[PDB]
């Protein structure tokens, strides 16, 4: 909000990663411009 | 120099090196910087990612055989 830090936390992204690709997939439906939705 | 080389990551040398390890390696050492190229350490143990982490997300074997 404001390294080491993510790999301490895999230790004990890609669920950022897979969120992100369901958000565009998702927003994807609702584009009524085509191109913007081969974009997506 | 380096986006080019990046080419040639298939490529390997005669002893089986990839040729994208050496080329690399000499275009560090020739260009005789890191920090822009690999990054540079911050105070809390951060690793700024830099040039080279765009290209490849393995950057532990490459800088370690730049240090070898």
């Amino acid at each position: 909000r404001d390294d080491g830090i993510s790999y301490r936390l895999q230790e004990v992204t890609d669920d950022a990663v897979c969120s992100k690709a369901n958000e565009l997939l998702q927003r994807s439906r609702h584009v009524p411009n085509k191109q913007e939705k081969e974009r997506m | 120099a380096l986006q080019y080389f990046y080419f040639l990551r298939n490529e390997k040398d005669n002893q089986g090196e990839s040729m994208f390890l050496r080329c690399v390696s000499e275009l560090v050492i020739e260009s005789r910087e890191f920090d822009m190229l690999l990054g540079k350490l911050e105070k809390d143990g951060s690793r700024k990612p830099g040039a080279i982490d765009k290209f490849t997300r393995d950057t532990k074997t490459i800088i370690n055989k730049v240090a070898s």
